[PDB]
Order: C-alpha cells, then sequence, then structure tokens
C-alpha cells in the first residue's frame, strides 16, 4: 500500500473495520435459531405466540436455556405465498399450527368447503415444497379441550365418511395426527414433530426446544459428515 | 359491476391509441443500436489502460 | 526376511504418502479449509504425511544395519517421527472431543465450534507435541555398537530412570489417555444418537444409525488394535530382558509397521468415509 | 456536531500536560481525529492523527515521541498527552473530525481551540502561498494562488488539495475538498481550478463576511503540511 | 353483458395488433451483421455479505453500487477499489429490493415488512440513519426506483404500484390495474412513464403525472419477474418463469421478439440492458447469466461462476461493466 494515497489507505482501513463488524454480526447471527411460523387465525397461531413470548412479518425474539430463538409471523400478509416462499430457505424449523375443532366450522363461502380439509391442503403444499424438503416441521394441535367436547357431542363421521372410528377423543386425535404425518411424501428426509398444545407455556416451549435441539444435532452431524 | 365498468372503460381508452407500423419501430431500434454501438463498452472492447477495472 | 520387511515398509510408505498428499490436495482444491472438521482432517493428513516421509529412513536403517546419514539427520528423523505420532494421536483425540461436544451439547456446539477455535486448538496440539519431540531430538544420537552405528536415544545418568520415565510418559500419554477419551466420548455420543427421535421409528433411518455406529466402532477398533501390540511389546521388552532372536526382530518390526499402517489408514477412515468428501469424489 | 477542548493554561518548559476534547452530536467512533496547532501570529500546523478504531497513528517529526494521541470511544473523548514541552509549543490546538471514503468530506468540522502558553523536511511536500496579503473591495472577483513542491495528481486522478477559510477570531472552516468539490454548507461563490503544482481559488461576487485567512493543504502523504496563508482585508 | 363487451374489446385490440404487424422483426434484423461470441472476464469479486444477496443497483457515477443482503445489511460498495463504503444495519431482516438514488444522497430499501425505508447518506452527523419510512403497502415491497430525491415509485404485493413523496411521507399516486403481485418496475430515461410486470403474465405502462394505465402487454405464459426499458425509452424487455424473455415496443404495442432456448427451462430472475441496447443480459436460475443479442435473437455469451442461484443483475450507467448478485453472497463484476 505504498502506491495507495493516505485517503486510499484510510478507506481500506475503514473497509477492514466494516469487515470486522460484519464478521462479528455474522458470528452473532450464527448462534440464532430462526423459526418459520405458519397457520391461520382460527388455528390459534396467536395463542402460541403469546405463550412462547416471555405488519408484514411479526418478529418475536426470545431466549430459552441460553439459546436465542427468532420466530417470524408471515400470516398477516395476503400476498401470494410462492413469490416469497424461497426467501425462507435458511430456516431451522417450520412451526405449523392448526386447530382440532376446525372441522366442524365451515366457512360461509359460495360453496361449502371444510376448513380442516383446507388446512390439510395447506400443510401438504408447505410440506412438499422443494425449498423446504430438508426442513423439519413442528405440528401444533390447538383447542384440545374444545376438541374433546366437540368430538363427544358430535361425531366426526359427518365431515369425511372414510373414518370408521368411534367418537373417542384419543382415537380421533391419533387419527388426525397420523393423517397429517401421512400427508408428507418424503418421510426419510423430513421429521415431523406432532404435539398437543398445553395450557402450560413451559411444555410447549420445551417441545420446541427439543425439536430445535434435534435439528441442531442433525446439522452438526451433517457438518461432521456422519449423515 | 362498477369495477367491470371501469375495466371496460380502460379497455376502450387503451384501444383508442395511435398505432404505428412495426417496421418503423424496428428501424428506430436498429438505428439506435448502430448509432450507440461504438459508444457501448460491452459491445466493443476497450484497452486495459483506458478500462477503469484492472487486475489487482 | 530383511527383504520382506523392507518391502513392507516400502509399500506402507507409498500408500501413506499417496493417501496423505491426495487428502491434503482435495482439501486445498475444493474445501479451502472453511470448516473446523476439515482443518482437523488436514492436520491429521499433514502429521501422517510427515511420519510416512520419515518411514524410508527407518527401512534403510533396518536393511543396511547401520546409520550412514549422520547424527544431525538422525536427530531430525527421531524428532519428526515422535512429533508426528503425538500430533496424530492428539488430533484424533481432539476430533473425538469435538464430535462429543457437537452431539451431546447441541446448544453449546454453535458457540464452541468455529474455524478460529479449531485453529487455536490445533496450534495448541502442535505446541504440546513440541514438549515431547524437541528434548527427545537433542537426546537422540548415533552410537556404534558391535561395529554398526545405531540411531537411538541416549540418556544422561541415571540412564535407567530417564529411560523408564520417558517410556512410561509416552505409553500413558499416547495410549491410556487417548483410548479412554475416545472410548468415553464416542460411547456417550452413540448413546445420545440412540436417544435422538430422528433415527428411531424408520427402517432406513435405523439403518443409517447402525451405519454411523458401525463406522465409529470401526475407527475405535482400528486405533486400539493397531496401537496396542507395539505399546505392550515395548512395556514387556523394557520390564524383562529377553534374548535376541530372529522371531523377536520380526515381531518388533511387524508391530512398528502396524503402527505406521495405522498412521496411513487414519486419513482414509476419516476423510474418505466423510460424506462431504464422498460427495466431491462422487461428482468427479 | 460539536467539539470542545479543555486542559489549557500556562505550563513550565520540561513539564507535562494532558489535553482532552469532548465530542457531542456525532458518531465519534467512526471518525478519524486530527490535532492541528496554530502559532500566535503565524499559520496553522498539523500535529497528529489517529484513525477510527486506533488502527493507524501518525505524528509530525517535530512532535514524534514527545506527544501521544489516544481516544476513548465509549466516552467520545480524544486525549493528547504531552511530555517535555518546549517553547515552540505555545500554540492554539484544534481538534478535527475526518471521515475517509469515496465522496467523503474530511476536515469538514473543526474544534474550537485550546490555547497553551509554555511561558519561560526535504522529502515532505511544501505548500507555497506566494502572496501574503491582498486588499479587496466587496463585489470584485478575487483569485488566490497556491503551489506545491510535488505533483498532487495521483494515479486515480483525484487531486489531494483542500482549501480552508479561517475568519478572524473564529475556527477555520473547510471550503473546497479535493479542489473540485465544494464543502456542504459553503456558498457557490468559491471555485477551485488549476493543475498539478499550480492551483487557484476564485471568489466571484465577494462579500465582506467572506474575508479571512485562506489556507491550502496537501493530503497526498503524511506528514500533512499547510500553506503560509493568504489574508484578505478591507 | 359487461364481460362480453370486455371480450369484444380485447378481440378488437388483438385484431388491431395482428393487422398492425406486417413485417417480422427477425426478418428485418436478419441482414444485420451478427455479434458473434461475447466473452466478459471477471474484474472484481465482492465478499462479506454472508447471506443471499437479492438486490443491487448502480449509481449514476458508475463507481458506487448498493447491495441488499438477508442478514439485515445494505452494503454500499466502491467498485474500483473493492473497499466497502457504507454498511447500513436494517430494521427489517428480510429485504427484497434496494434502490440507489441518481444523486446518491439517499438509499431506498424494502421487503416483506410492508415499509420502504429511505436512508440519508449525506448527513452532517455521519451515521446512516433512517430518514423516511414509506408505510402504507398491504403486500411485500418488490421493487423501488428513485425518480428524484423527493419522489419514488414502489411496487408491492398488493397488486398496486405507488408514487410516494419522501418529504410528505404519503403516497401521492396509486396505480391499481394489475390483478397479480407486481414483481418489478423500470423507469424510462425521461421518467414520464414507467412499465411494471405482474403475476398475471402481463405488463402495464403507467403515467406518473396523470396516474392511469397507458398500455397493457400480454404474451407471457407465467409470472413476469423482471422488466427493464430499452435505452431509448421506446421499448422494454421482460423475463418470466416460462424460461422466455420478450421485447415489447411502446409505440408498436405488441410482442416484437421472444428470446428462448430449449435446453434452459428455468425462469429469469432479472434483466438488464447495455448502453447501446444491442446486448440483453438475463440472469437465469441455471447458475449462469446469458447475454442475448437483441436484434439477432441468438445467444452471444455466458457468464458462469455463481455457484448459488443468481438473484439480480445490473449494467452500470456508462455501460463499462455488469455486476451480478447471487445467493452465494458474492457480487461479481464482469467486463
Ligand atoms: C530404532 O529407532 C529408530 C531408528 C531410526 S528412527 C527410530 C525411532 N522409531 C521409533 C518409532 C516408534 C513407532 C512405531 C510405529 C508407530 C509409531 N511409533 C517405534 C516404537 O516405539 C514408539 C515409541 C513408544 C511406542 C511407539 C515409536
Amino acid at each position: 500500500g505504498c502506491t495507495l494515497s493516505a485517503e486510499d489507505k484510510a478507506a481500506v482501513e475503514r473497509s477492514k473495520m466494516i469487515d470486522r463488524n460484519l464478521r462479528e454480526d455474522g458470528e452473532k447471527a450464527a448462534r440464532e435459531v430462526k423459526l418459520l411460523l405458519l397457520g391461520a387465525g382460527e388455528s390459534g397461531k396467536s395463542t402460541i405466540v403469546k405463550q412462547m413470548k416471555i405488519t408484514g412479518i411479526v418478529e418475536t425474539h426470545f431466549t430459552f436455556k441460553d439459546l436465542h430463538f427468532k420466530m417470524f409471523d408471515v400470516g398477516a400478509q395476503r400476498s401470494e405465498r410462492k413469490k416469497w416462499i424461497h426467501c425462507f430457505e435458511g430456516v431451522t424449523a417450520i412451526i405449523f399450527c392448526v386447530a382440532l375443532s376446525d372441522y366442524d366450522l365451515v366457512l360461509a363461502e359460495d360453496e361449502e368447503m371444510n376448513r380442516m380439509h383446507e388446512s390439510m391442503k395447506l400443510f401438504d403444499s408447505i410440506c412438499n415444497n422443494k425449498w423446504f424438503t430438508d426442513t423439519s416441521i413442528i405440528l401444533f394441535l390447538n383447542k384440545k379441550d374444545l376438541f374433546e367436547e366437540k368430538i363427544k357431542k358430535s361425531p366426526l363421521t359427518i365431515c369425511y365418511p372414510e373414518y370408521a372410528g368411534s367418537n373417542t377423543y384419543e382415537e380421533a386425535a391419533a387419527y388426525i395426527q397420523c393423517q397429517f404425518e401421512d400427508l408428507n411424501k418424503r418421510k426419510d428426509t423430513k421429521e415431523i414433530y406432532t404435539h398437543f398444545t398445553c395450557s402450560t407455556d413451559t411444555k410447549n416451549v420445551q417441545f420446541v426446544f427439543d425439536a430445535v435441539t434435534d435439528v441442531i444435532i442433525k446439522n452438526n452431524l451433517k457438518d461432521c459428515g456422519l449423515f | 359491476i362498477a369495477q367491470a365498468r371501469k375495466l371496460v372503460e380502460q379497455l376502450k381508452m387503451e384501444a383508442n391509441i395511435d398505432r404505428i407500423k412495426v417496421s418503423k419501430a424496428a428501424a428506430d431500434l436498429m438505428a439506435y443500436c448502430e448509432a450507440h454501438a461504438k459508444e457501448d463498452p460491452l459491445l466493443t472492447p476497450v484497452p486495459a489502460s483506458e478500462n477503469p477495472f484492472r487486475e489487482k | 526376511t530383511a527383504i520382506t520387511i523392507m518391502a513392507l515398509y516400502s509399500i506402507v510408505c507409498v500408500v501413506g504418502l499417496f493417501g496423505n498428499f491426495l487428502v491434503m490436495y482435495v482439501i486445498v482444491r475444493y474445501t479451502k479449509m472453511k470448516t473446523a472438521t476439515n482443518i482437523y482432517i488436514f492436520n491429521l493428513a499433514l502429521a501422517d504425511a510427515l511420519a510416512t516421509s520419515t518411514l524410508p529412513f527407518q527401512s534403510v536403517n533396518y536393511l543396511m544395519g547401520t546409520w550412514p546419514f549422520g547424527t544431525i539427520l538422525c536427530k531430525i528423523v527421531i524428532s519428526i517421527d515422535y512429533y508426528n505420532m503425538f500430533t496424530s494421536i492428539w488430533t484424533l483425540c481432539t476430533m473425538s472431543v469435538d464430535r462429543y461436544i457437537a452431539v451431546c451439547h447441541p446448544v453449546k456446539a454453535l458457540d464452541f465450534r468455529t474455524p478460529r477455535n479449531a485453529k487455536i486448538i490445533n496450534v495448541c496440539n502442535w505446541i504440546l507435541s513440541s514438549a515431547i519431540g524437541l528434548p527427545v531430538m537433542f537426546m537422540a544420537t548415533t552410537k556404534y555398537r558391535q561395529g554398526s552405528i545405531d540411531c537411538t536415544l541416549t540418556f544422561s545418568h541415571p540412564t535407567w530412570y530417564w529411560e523408564n520415565l520417558l517410556k512410561i510418559c509416552v505409553f500413558i500419554f499416547a495410549f491410556i489417555m487417548p483410548v479412554l477419551i475416545i472410548t468415553v466420548c464416542y460411547g456417550l455420543m452413540i448413546l445420545r444418537l440412540k436417544s435422538v427421535r430422528m433415527l428411531s421409528g424408520s427402517k432406513e433411518k435405523d439403518r443409517n444409525l447402525r451405519r454411523i455406529t458401525r463406522m465409529v466402532l470401526v475407527v475405535v477398533a482400528v486405533f486400539i488394535v493397531c496401537w496396542t501390540p507395539i505399546h505392550i511389546y515395548v512395556i514387556i521388552k523394557a520390564l524383562v530382558t529377553i534374548p535376541e532372536t530372529t522371531f523377536q526382530t520380526v515381531s518388533w518390526h511387524f508391530c512398528i509397521a502396524l503402527g505406521y499402517t495405522n498412521s496411513c489408514l487414519n486419513p482414509v477412515l476419516y476423510a474418505f468415509l466423510d460424506e462431504n468428501f464422498k460427495r466431491c469424489f462422487r461428482e468427479f | 456536531v460539536q467539539l470542545v477542548e479543555s486542559g489549557g493554561g500556562l505550563v513550565q518548559p520540561g513539564g507535562s500536560r494532558k489535553l482532552s476534547c469532548s465530542a457531542s452530536g456525532f458518531a465519534f467512533s467512526s471518525f478519524g481525529m486530527h490535532w492541528v496547532r496554530q502559532a500566535p501570529e503565524k499559520g496553522l500546523e498539523w500535529v497528529a492523527y489517529i484513525s477510527s478504531g486506533s488502527g493507524t497513528i501518525y505524528y509530525a517529526d517535530t512532535v514524534k515521541g514527545r506527544f501521544t494521541i489516544s481516544r476513548d470511544d465509549p466516552k467520545n473523548t480524544l486525549f493528547l498527552q504531552m511530555t517535555s514541552l518546549r517553547s515552540e509549543d505555545t500554540a492554539m490546538y484544534y481538534c478535527v473530525r475526518s471521515i475517509y471514503y469515496y465522496g467523503s468530506s474530511p476536515f469538514d468540522f473543526w474544534g474550537q481551540g485550546t490555547t497553551l502558553t509554555v511561558s519561560a523536511g526535504s522529502a515532505d511536500i511544501v505548500m507555497t502561498q506566494a502572496t501574503s496579503s491582498v486588499p479587496v473591495t466587496p463585489g470584485e472577483s478575487v483569485s488566490i494562488s497556491c503551489r506545491s513542491s510535488k505533483s498532487l495528481l495521483h494515479s486515480n486522478g483525484n487531486t489531494y488539495l483542500y482549501w480552508f477559510l479561517q475568519r478572524p477570531g473564529q475556527s477555520p472552516q473547510l471550503l473546497i475538498y479535493r479542489m473540485s468539490n465544494l464543502a456542504s454548507g459553503v456558498p457557490d461563490r468559491f471555485s477551485g481550478s488549476g493543475s498539478g503544482t499550480a492551483f487557484t481559488l476564485t471568489i466571484s461576487r465577494l462579500e465582506a463576511e467572506d474575508v479571512g485567512v485562506y489556507y491550502c493543504m496537501q493530503h497526498l502523504e503524511y506528514p500533512l503540511t499547510f500553506g503560509a496563508g493568504t489574508k484578505l482585508e478591507l | 353483458q359487461l364481460r362480453q363487451e370486455a371480450e369484444q374489446l380485447k378481440n378488437q385490440i388483438r385484431d388491431a395488433r395482428k393487422a398492425c404487424a406486417d413485417a417480422t422483426l427477425s426478418q428485418i434484423t436478419n441482414n444485420i451483421d451478427p455479434v458473434g461470441r461475447i466473452q466478459m472476464r471477471t474484474r472484481r469479486t465482492l465478499r462479506g455479505h454472508l447471506a443471499k444477496i437479492y438486490a443491487m443497483h448502480w449509481g449514476t457515477d458508475s463507481r458506487l453500487l448498493v447491495s441488499a443482503s438477508q442478514d439485515g445489511k445494505l452494503i454500499i460498495w466502491d467498485s474500483y477499489t473493492t473497499n466497502k463504503v457504507h454498511a447500513i444495519p436494517l430494521r427489517s431482516s428480510w429485504v427484497m429490493t434496494c434502490a440507489y438514488a441518481p444523486s446518491g444522497n439517499y438509499v431506498a430499501c424494502g421487503g416483506l415488512d410492508n415499509i420502504c425505508s429511505i436512508y440519508n447518506l449525506k448527513t452532517r452527523e455521519g451515521n446512516v440513519r433512517v430518514s423516511r419510512e414509506l408505510a402504507g403497502h398491504t403486500g411485500y415491497l418488490s421493487c423501488c426506483r428513485f425518480l428524484d430525491d423527493n419522489q419514488i415509485v414502489t411496487s408491492s404485493g398488493d397488486t398496486t404500484c405507488a408514487l410516494w413523496d419522501i418529504e410528505t411521507g404519503q403516497q401521492t399516486t396509486t396505480f391499481t390495474g394489475h390483478t397479480g403481485d407486481v414483481m418489478s418496475l423500470s423507469l424510462a430515461p425521461d421518467t414520464r412513464l414507467f412499465v411494471s410486470g405482474a403475476c398475471d403474465a402481463s405488463a402495464k405502462l403507467w403515467d406518473v403525472r396523470e396516474g392511469m394505465c397507458r398500455q397493457t402487454f400480454t404474451g407471457h405464459e407465467s409470472d413476469i419477474n423482471a422488466i427493464c426499458f430499452f435505452p431509448n425509452g421506446n421499448a422494454f424487455a421482460t423475463g418470466s418463469d416460462d424460461a422466455t424473455c420478450r421485447l415489447f415496443d411502446l409505440r408498436a404495442d405488441q410482442e416484437l421478439m421472444t428470446y428462448s432456448h430449449d435446453n434452459i427451462i428455468c425462469g429469469i430472475t432479472s434483466v438488464s440492458f447495455s448502453k447501446s441496447g444491442r446486448l440483453l443480459l438475463a440472469g437465469y436460475d441455471d447458475f449462469n447469466c446469458n447475454v442475448w443479442d437483441a436484434l439477432k435473437a441468438d445467444r452471444a455469451g455466458v457468464l458462469a461462476g455463481h455457484d448459488n442461484r443468481v438473484s439480480c443483475l445490473g449494467v452500470t450507467d456508462d455501460g463499462m461493466a455488469v455486476a451480478t448478485g447471487s445467493w452465494d453472497s458474492f457480487l461479481k463484476i464482469w467486463n
């Protein structure tokens, strides 16, 4: 840098200072768990946001067991999902929330379409997405108690005839869980973590921590090369 | 009904335009490309000394 | 007899140099040493390449029956050989510890595991090894016995105390501590992998877990099986003097060749079976 | 943006003194800092420089080893420790903030000055102010000439000449940076022109307020050397 | 009734387009001498982004350029020296666009936060801070371009475009003609008009002063991702997810030419034009960037070297270099 002038050398030094700041911020970002959040208002996504927490995208930064978790809520946007779906190709896990009681409620559209069978298609379209083939999916089933009362009061046979099981809470919940697991077309690459949302915050946050911990183990093994 | 009426009015306004022959536009395009062909650095190579970007 | 031993040392040296150089070349060309694990692999390949480079001098000494290279070259050969043995053994330990931290401590794995920290630990391993190699280097001379010069270690009075202390320290530090660290870390790692819900519940996934466990067992088995006879043989020989015989010489050189074979086979087992490197080999 | 210096007063020769400049209303950590001295009835002189982040430090040779510059970014303070002061150090010391990048305006803002009274370079480019005083009337266009000992035209093509104005009894302000760009906040009366080794400042439609001591500075290589200083008067 | 009338009007417009087009552009351009093979060597490599770059915009001085990354950084680069000039931390982590003002006083960014952020770079204080936030879009910000230092055109995922006054802080003009997400916009040299392409496979020409749609261009089979004017302001090229690019002339109001190749089936991310407009550079999803001769319709060159998928491409104002941004966090300048 003899040829370079004093201002040129000072500019190079400013560049190196910027490079240092960018490397430090990248080292900070490399310790941040980035979680995608999906679901609708009926699903109870807001409820999990409130429980876990302690216009286009809502960010809910939090810490658990000295680990930084970043959750992004893209539900508010009404724009086409496909155009910005590739923007999240660097996400540790996808938390998808549905409501067990959605099947009874039918939207008052021109034609009658079951909400639960919409949520199944939404899960299928998210899960089989090329961008998210290796990304894991945590599945939250909200309104368990209301599901219990609803299943005992009204049978599930009326919505979809294929189910032949009796009107039992545990059996119906297990059937819904197995159907959602069956929706995935690439089981070998993608774990699905199914859970029944508890009133206690700590249980749900712990389950998210465990799933994220498994994803971190998978990433570490891939970096090591065992997988 | 109002939105459809607005769309129909927009289509009517678009239809009433001064169409010109494609040949004319093609001649203008070729003429502009030929006129600025020498000026363009990408099209015609520029000596390394004249070139601002050089190997470091 | 002598020709067969020379051929064995030759073949082991050629395979070791080819493997080590090729692994280093692959890491430099594509990996560019971006990641930690790859730096550890490069370090292991380097140390093993140096040890294989030091192997022909030993073979020539065995055939010729005397050391004509000189005292200075003998010191360089001794220091480099011991330094490589300690560096390779510690590099293997550090890799076992790294994998233990990664699997067992996932949250802390992100903070602890960085290329900078891996470089620091590798430099520390080279430094710790220095303490072994350099004193051994000055002590190592060439003493003519029965008309034949021998490149070996010399200890000032009391010679027996220094000899026993060096043998005990090299033995325990290079065998007892590494086998225990590798065994405990990989065993806990395998238990944690079994606990993981991803591997269980699927036949293909369970098969992948079985493959991982099998590879880990193979690496541990190779290291223990190769290192154990030479160390046990040295301990036996040192403790009780045994009259020289042709079978004794053949067994001694066979154990030494087995140790060098381990040095040659460690980069293969690690780098070649590594999935990222496997991907790179598969593409070409 | 504000800079105020403290630590003045009288000092005995061979003693020691620490000056401190406190900065307010800007990102202190991102600016390089200068100390510039001014003799009582003579021109300004550059003393020292410390980069942002303290990565490079430069000193004049007359003050090399005697003066130590330092900065504390969390308190936004610049420190100058002076040991073994001599009778030539009775000067007013200014602090200068300067940022260096493509299109930046370094030496834009000047401190207020702390007076210190110590009561009892062939290689370096030399700036030549040929005139010393010019009597002017408000309205006429006035030209000022500066010369260099070395061609200030670098390979990139940006000349490293700066034009400064010091009003009587006030801190000097930057007028033109790099001889072709006016400093933000300067009226368009000033224009810079010329070539390597010969430079000219033209003040068209001059005003009485504009009148001050004009300084030409090179910024090709350290140590920075100032000009004699052309004074205007009425 | 109204739908039938609309269809009749569309049929009349199509008949006018068919009757209007007499001589094919390819036939007229057949006699022009070919450009052969164009080879552009890498000059500068920019690093330190550490995330998938999405947007780069050249300044009018042909030396500075802005870049947008998904770590929450806007980086302003000196292209000649490789040094970083500015590093702006962003309030919103996800940024899909970034506009560099012609004067260079301000930098505009935007993305999934529904906000367009204007950053002052000539502040006396010396720290790049948020100057003005353009809040009011219902969808994600997809493209933005400065006209002056006070007025900006932005496109959003609510099917609309807007003309925002920076000092006022409100959107002076609303453009609502599209039926799909508007993915890009381009300003003409006069700046009196701007064409924008949407996710309904159509582009529309909007008058900034008046506020209505002058012309509507159809012909694509899939979503239009990129749009750029020809240097004379009378034509514009569009790239779409159907692995094709098209050239539309404003006065002709029809599809002059189509640039497609059988081997490449991936969509076009961004398109840019050279100073003479003879070469059209389009960044495909095949990890390469193709240089197509505009008149001949053949392929004149290939810019390979981006390992991850290309996300943006821009030719500088004087035409002396092309800088490509990819998701591998490397900005490469080709000359
Ligand atoms: C005969 O001594 C000479 C002569 C020329 S070099 C030299 C020194 N080689 C000794 C190299 C040894 C070795 C063999 C295989 C693998 C690793 N380490 C031989 C056995 O003992 C050890 C020391 C304690 C156990 C291993 C070193």
